[PDB]
RNA sequence: GAGCCCGGGCUCCGUGAGGGGGGAGAAGUCGUAACAAGGUAACCGUAGGGGAACCUACGGCUCGAUCACCUCCU
RNA sequence: GCCCGAGUGGUGGCCACUAUUAUUGGGCCUAAAGCGGCCGUAGCCGGGCCCGUAAGUCCCUGGCGAAAUCCCACGGCUCAACCGU
RNA sequence: AGGUAGUUGGUGGGGUAACGGCCCACCAAGCCGAAGAUCGGUACGGGCCGUGAGAGCGGGAGCCCGGAGAUGGACACUGAGACAC
């Protein structure tokens, strides 16, 4: 679980933060 | 210049006050009286006295600390100093924020907080 | 009894004599006692150790009980015997020993700086000084114009 | 004309205070004036709201003097020299409650408000 | 509302007159006159409500134009007349006198006494001040002003007992208030007591200036020199007899 | 010390504590801001009239299936799209498209549609200023336009 | 440190009580406690005490009859009017009978019942019942 | 001395292609992740990698594993 | 058949229940929730013993917090609501 | 989370029914703030009101009391009084 979520949250964050940074 | 002020208090040792003192002119002593402590002397003939009182809270059954600054005009016959009680008269306005003049000073070398 | 300060460890239970007036099987005059004190402060010993040697040699457990009454304003004891003569350090020994030590630390750290623990007691001794300062100011052994710092610690010791 | 009060400036704590009313008639005010030195006297009577007519001097030609016994006169004056407030005023000869002026013999110090009372007399300055 | 308040409501009508409170939506409002508004009583009331002589105000007003009542030994006709306190009011068509006296309670009541006491009206004067022509004058807070006392004080500060010959508009028999004299208390929550003054010793700083008194009962009353009114050395009757 | 300062002059701490901790009641917070009043259209109101854009039927929830009668109505001043649950059996009948339909809530304003219905926050009372429970009974009044 | 030395007396005294020891020892000692035990004894709750004043401290050795149920200090030590007494009466005490809400007063120190008979009040200090 | 206007800046209301997630629907598909040592104990913070569940490294923790083997403790 | 009764019910809001906002009168090992640990500023809170003041604090008096509404009495309207004292 | 430039004070003066930076000339650099200022939201305020065993919580409706307004916004006369439903 919290492994999952942390990396899902991180990936969401990055990918989206990539989309914001871009 | 030097006349009895009443309240059961003696007037300053020296006198030469400007017309914004109740020993000259048309600004006169009247009314209620307080006591508080000098924060600062920095402005000219002008002195901050901040009072402490307690207030009650009905909900909690307890008290609180509140602190009301009051602006006080010091007469050039006597100089206010930090950290001593000063006695204030209720008079008509000097200015936007100055409604008070200092009447009788009890001075002190001691300081807490 | 205890206070585990910067520790978890209960403090020593060392306890005073419950004597309230002094032994008379022990015998000294107000004059003789005063000499003994002055001689020891002349050596370079300090008031705790002065009270220590008098205890171990001359058999007086605390000075207050023996001396007062001889001017019953208060108890007469070592440094109050000293001040009337002018042998008292204007800094209280409490505050002095403290600062004294402190300046020694700094020199170690000077040469050795990779020291957690040694760094961490610098922080633990200053902050006792600070306090000891703070209250004295208000009591009056040290003027209100003072404030504590590591250059104003290296000046008091020298 | 001048509005005020005077509750519409700022708080002594740097708050903005906003007016929560309009004008009140009683609490309006008029503009300052320039009372000139001249040979003629230009007066006007004006009715206050307390219901009392008060004189405004818009010019004057006589002040005149007082000692420390107090013997008044009505005689000629000449140029206003030294006004406390602003030296600009001392060029255009604006009389004030504390103005200083040249009289016939001695300088004299104005000691009355000619913008509500309608009077000009003075007391001699001694060197 | 930024003009003058020229109406009064019943609910806004003070209960120191003992008015009826919900009779209508509007009460009779005193005009200015002799004495204070929430210390007075309207002529209308004494007629319509107090003494029943009226049903409608068309009655009362007629009654006051013809002359069933004189106030202060003098005729009236304004049917909005504040009748003063410690006051002389006369019925001339029957020969009645009432004092406008406060009760213990604090409502205004009329207390009936004979015609003889209706020539005298104790004044303690509200102030005393110099005027031009080198005179002083005697004040009151029912307004009534007198001139003459033969230069300077000759008597007391203001705590006076005056004898006013009320039909005659004249002042007679002046008498101070002293430390064994009588006082009737007209203002304060100690009203309707008449007593013997213990002393006039005071703590004057600011507004309060203290006077004590102990009555026949012995109830210690602290009133202002002003709330204190000098009934004299005892002449008119006590309220609640 | 079980939490709180107790001491004469401390009270202020008390006084701010409560308030700080009050805002953990969703309901309280929400009202004191007015989120109840801003979000779930109405502008707060008891009820709202609106024009029946169309009639739609939706499915029931998890253990359930049955065709609930729902309208789509547009509130008129609110100007917001509301899908809505209609009381009664036959009903969907008595409601013509483009009659006025007054609308209310149903079963706590919280958001809670009743157990069966997913969405529906709201209720219908009326068809052309005469209600639905009056139109389930034949006698009482019958509809127009 | 300590504060409320009284309270740390009282609280022992009660937890002392609840066990059913014979007598107590309270290492810190005082007027407050001294006085309070005095008033306590006066009502009778306790037997006899001796304090020995050591150059260190007063200590109270207290004799326990068995009477006391519960006796505790007040936390902020509230001021209480003589009108508000009845409220503070119903709350803290177990019923109308007992009446040692020990307050501190203008007259000295008293219980609740000894306070009421005089007629005077103030800030609360402790309780006993 | 108002309203009024003009040029710019900042903010807010009605409304818009497109875009994010939630509580769901539980008849399609992939896998077996966890819950039994779940069939490689599990979790944990950090880092990389994989379609997914997730795997691995390093450090921690037992809310840890089943006998066995060894060691202590009323 | 039960309730209530010219009412009864629906939606919405507020308060109670909710010691689910803890003053009265809540918790926080594992249920939500202890900061990874320390320092000391502001704050709150403070061992004993004597003396001054009496600021808080209590007691008494006195000025005062409009009417209305509330509570109690008596009186009025057939009764009460409502009003008057 | 820092705000403040008639801005805080001083001297002298104007204007006003009148004190006052109300306004203004000159001089000074204060004034306010973590005992929460400033800014933003929301809101007439009070008597009361609802509820609750109490403590408390919510509320400003008739009515009374005080203030503000009169299509938005400014402006004077006339009158004791208006910047005038």
């Amino acid at each position: 679980m919290r492994w999952k979520w942390i990396k899902k949250r991180i990936r969401r964050l990055k990918r989206q933060r990539k989309k914001e940074r871009g | 210049m030097m006349r009895d002020i009443g309240l059961r208090v003696q007037p300053p040792a020296e006198k030469c006050d400007d017309p914004k003192c109740p020993w000259h002119g048309n600004l006169k002593i009247h009314g209620r009286v307080f006591e508080g402590i000098v924060v600062s002397d920095k402005p000219r003939k002008t002195v901050t006295v901040e009072r402490q009182y307690y207030f009650y809270l009905n909900k909690y059954e307890r008290y609180e600390l509140r602190r009301s600054k009051i602006h006080a005009h010091n007469p050039p016959c006597i100089n206010a100093k930090v950290g001593d009680k000063v006695l204030i008269a209720e008079t008509r306005p000097l200015s936007k924020t100055k409604h008070f003049v200092v009447v009788a000073v009890l001075e002190r070398a001691e300081e807490r907080r | 009894m205890a206070r585990m300060h910067a520790r978890k460890r209960g403090k020593s239970g060392s306890k005073r004599p419950p004597r309230t007036a002094p032994p008379i099987w022990v015998e000294y005059t107000v004059e003789e006692i005063e000499n003994l004190v002055v001689k020891l402060r002349k050596e370079g010993y300090s008031t705790a150790m002065i009270g220590t040697i008098l205890r171990d040699q001359y058999g007086i457990p605390s000075v207050k009980l023996f001396k007062d009454p001889d001017n019953p304003n208060r108890n007469l004891t070592i440094t109050r015997i000293l001040e009337k003569h002018g042998l008292a350090p204007e800094i209280p020994e409490d505050l002095m020993f403290l600062i004294r030590r402190a300046v020694n630390l700094r020199k170690h750290l000077e040469q050795h700086p990779k020291d957690l623990h040694s760094m961490r007691g610098l922080q633990l001794i200053e902050s006792k000084i600070r306090r000891l300062v703070k209250y004295y100011k208000r009591k009056g052994k040290l003027p209100k114009n003072w404030r504590y710092d590591p250059e104003t610690a290296k000046l008091l010791v020298r | 004309m001048a509005i005020w009060q005077g509750r519409s400036l700022k708080k002594p704590s740097g708050g903005r205070i906003v007016l929560a009313r309009k004008k009140r008639k009683r609490e309006l005010g008029r503009e300052p004036s320039n009372t000139r030195v001249a040979e003629q006297d230009k007066r006007k009577i004006i009715r206050t709201y307390g219901g009392n007519r008060k004189v405004r001097l818009t010019a004057a030609a006589y002040a005149n003097v007082f000692d420390k016994s107090g013997k008044g006169r009505k005689v000629r004056i000449i140029r206003v020299i030294e006004n406390p407030a602003n030296r600009q005023f001392a060029r255009r000869n604006i009389i004030t409650k504390g103005a200083i002026i040249e009289t016939e013999i001695g300088k004299a110090k104005v000691t009355s408000r000619p913008g509500q009372d309608g009077v000009v007399n003075a007391i001699l300055l001694e060197e | 509302r930024k003009g003058p308040k020229r109406h009064l409501k019943r609910l806004a009508a003070p209960t120191s007159w003992y008015i009826e409170r919900k009779a209508y939506k509007w009460a009779v409002r005193p005009r200015p006159g002799p004495h204070n508004m929430r210390t007075s009583i309207p002529l209308l009331y004494i007629v319509r409500d107090y003494l029943g002589y009226a049903k409608t105000a068309r009655e009362a007003r007629k009654i006051l134009n013809e002359g069933k009542f004189l106030v202060d030994g003098r005729v009236r006709k304004d049917y909005k007349f504040p009748v003063g306190i410690m006051d002389v009011v006369s019925i001339p068509e029957t020969g009645e006198h009432y004092r406008v006296l406060p009760n213990r309670i604090g409502k205004l009541i009329l207390h009936p006494i004979s015609e003889d006491e209706a020539f005298i009206k104790p004044l303690r004067i509200r102030n005393k001040r110099m005027i031009k022509g080198a005179r002083v004058q005697l004040n009151f807070h029912d307004g009534t002003n007198h001139i003459v006392s033969i230069a300077e004080k000759d008597n007391y500060f203001t705590s006076y007992t005056v004898l006013m010959k009320v039909p005659e508009r004249e002042i007679l028999e002046v008498l101070p208030f002293e430390k064994g004299a009588y006082v009737f208390v007209t203002q304060g929550k100690n009203v309707a007591r008449k007593g013997r003054i213990v002393e006039i010793k005071r703590f004057p700083m600011g507004w309060p200036d203290v006077v004590t008194i102990e009555d026949e009962e012995g109830e210690l009353f602290d009133t202002l020199k002003e709330y204190a009114f000098v009934v004299g050395t005892d002449k008119p009757k006590i309220s609640l007899p | 010390g079980k939490k709180a300062p107790n001491g004469e002059f401390a009270g202020r701490k008390l006084k701010l504590k409560r308030k700080k901790f009050r805002w953990s009641d969703i309901r309280y917070k929400r009202r004191v801001l007015r989120l109840k009043e801003k979000s779930d259209p109405l502008e707060g109101a008891p009820q709202a009239r609106g024009i029946v854009l169309e009639k739609i039927a939706v499915e029931a929830k998890q253990p359930n299936s049955g065709m609930r009668k729902a309208v789509r109505v547009q509130l008129i001043k609110n100007g917001k799209v509301v899908t809505a649950f209609c009381p009664g059996d036959g009903a969907i009948k008595f409601i013509d498209e483009h009659d006025e339909v007054i609308i209310e809530g149903i079963g706590g304003p919280k958001g809670g549609s009743m157990g069966d219905i997913p969405g529906i926050r709201y209720k219908v009372v009326k068809v052309n200023r005469v209600s639905l429970k009056e139109l389930v009974k034949g006698r009482k009044e019958k509809p127009r336009r | 440190t300590l504060l409320d030395p009284l309270a740390n007396a009282l609280s022992h005294i009660t937890n002392s009580e609840r066990v059913g020891k014979r007598e107590v020892y309270i290492k810190p000692a005082s007027k407050l406690i001294g006085e309070v035990l005095r008033v306590m004894q006066k009502y009778g709750y306790i037997g006899e005490f001796e304090f020995i004043d050591d150059g260190r401290a007063g200590v109270y050795r207290v004799q326990l009859l068995g009477r006391i149920n519960k006796a505790g200090a007040i936390k902020p030590r509230f001021p209480v009017k003589v009108s508000e007494f009845e409220k503070w009466e119903k709350r803290f005490l177990p019923a109308f009978e007992f009446g040692i809400l020990i307050v501190s007063t203008s007259q000295g120190v008293m219980s609740h019942k000894e306070a009421i008979e005089k007629g005077i009040g103030g800030r609360l200090i402790a309780y006993v019942y």
